[PDB]
């Protein structure tokens, strides 16, 4: 059953999350073609593995960085988290390690580009394109959160569209293994459940809020609190009264106030039925759980690929060099990178 | 409409996480 396959995925998780693999590359392995992305402390580049040739998306962090914004430990968490994982929406971390300047985070490339991309380009998604995207969501956190894993970073920008157009999550980068309530205020602002906001001390539920943020998004072509200042954004939440656009069906706006829920007691992912209450839900009526998993249900949206190591789903940025101190900076607080 | 109040907001653009 669903408890069997979650009872052995937890198991495989605790061997690697109690000993991690560490300094598993070096970058002179690598050919460094393209920057992907950038991130507060880092960027992630498009290289190409020598000795097999294998195109891999590279995060790279500069130490320095990492530590004046006081992002060690989410920078442990997220390495210790990422490289324990096994999901087939959870994109995969190949090669780890470090040198004077910088931790690197070698990670599989996905092509397809962000759904933030393809979302913002097309405007919205229709309901059962919408449908598709989130059922993996939800399979995705039902994983995460029976590993204690808070993920807290939803949204477009963190979920990449692979080769099949179906979703892998990235940037694990808040994602923290927890037993019980947390306190730390991080995510994005869209995105963050009212309990974050408000400092009450949250859990797993706010990965479930988000996804109702999420599944607005997709479906309405904007999130379903916007202004144009973060604080702006946090009243809206707080308030929580969402309008819904005319176009979203009875069911869909009945699934988005279960999620959209203020109340604990009642969100939709938080109560006794768990993530049944969502499965079982009328707008995922016609969804298929274990066909979604098995990646056996056609994809709405599959995107162009013109070749191998191919950047044409992602936006320029622009190129660094990539420098690397002849002296070691901060390996103590990295040690365990 | 929401949507034109959404396009002509200063967040239609890749947002940023907080710390
Ligand atoms: N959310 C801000 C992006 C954040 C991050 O982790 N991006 N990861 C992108 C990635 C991963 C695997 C892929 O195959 C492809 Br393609 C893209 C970041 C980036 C740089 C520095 C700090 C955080």
């Amino acid at each position: 059953s669903v408890k069997e396959f979650l009872a052995k995925a937890k198991e495989d998780f605790l061997k690697k999350w109690e000993s991690p693999a560490q300094n598993t590359a070096h970058l002179d392995q690598f050919e460094r073609i393209k920057t992907l992305g950038t991130g507060s402390f880092g960027r992630v580049m498009l290289v190409k593995h020598k000795e097999t040739g294998n195109h891999y998306a590279m995060k790279i962090l500069d130490k320095q960085k990492v530590v004046k914004l006081k992002q060690i430990e989410h920078t442990l968490n997220e390495k210790r988290i990422l490289q324990a994982v096994n999901f087939p929406f959870l994109v995969k971390l190949e090669f780890s390690f470090k040198d004077n300047s910088n931790l690197y985070m070698v990670m599989e490339y996905v092509p397809g580009g962000e759904m933030f991309s393809h979302l913002r380009r097309i405007g919205r998604f229709s309901e059962p394109h919408a449908r598709f995207y989130a059922a993996q969501i939800v399979l995705t956190f039902e994983y995460l959160h029976s590993l204690d894993l808070i993920y807290r970073d939803l949204k477009p920008e963190n979920l990449l569209i692979d080769q099949q157009g179906y979703i892998q999550v990235t940037d694990f980068g808040f994602a923290k293994r927890v037993k019980g309530r947390t306190w730390t205020l991080c995510g994005t602002p869209e995105y963050l459940a009212p309990e974050i906001i408000l400092s009450k001390g949250y859990n797993k539920a706010v990965d479930w809020w988000a996804l109702g943020v999420l599944i607005y998004e997709m479906a309405a072509g904007y999130p379903p609190f916007f202004a144009d200042q973060p604080i702006q954004i946090y009243e809206k939440i707080v308030s929580g009264k969402v309008r819904f656009p005319s176009h979203f069906s009875s069911d869909l706006k009945d699934l988005l106030r279960n999620l959209l829920q203020v109340d604990l007691t009642k969100r939709f992912g938080n109560l006794k039925n768990g993530v049944n209450d969502i499965k079982n839900h009328k707008w995922f009526a016609t969804t298929d759980w274990i066909a979604i998993y098995q990646r056996k249900v056609e994809a709405p949206f599959i995107p162009k690929f013109k070749g191998p190591g191919d950047t044409s789903n992602f936006d320029d940025y622009e190129e660094e060099e990539i420098r690397v101190s002849i002296n070691e900076k901060c390996g103590k607080e990295f040690s365990e990178f | 409409t929401t949507y034109a109040d959404f396009i002509a907001s200063g967040r239609t653009g890749r947002r940023n996480a907080i710390h």
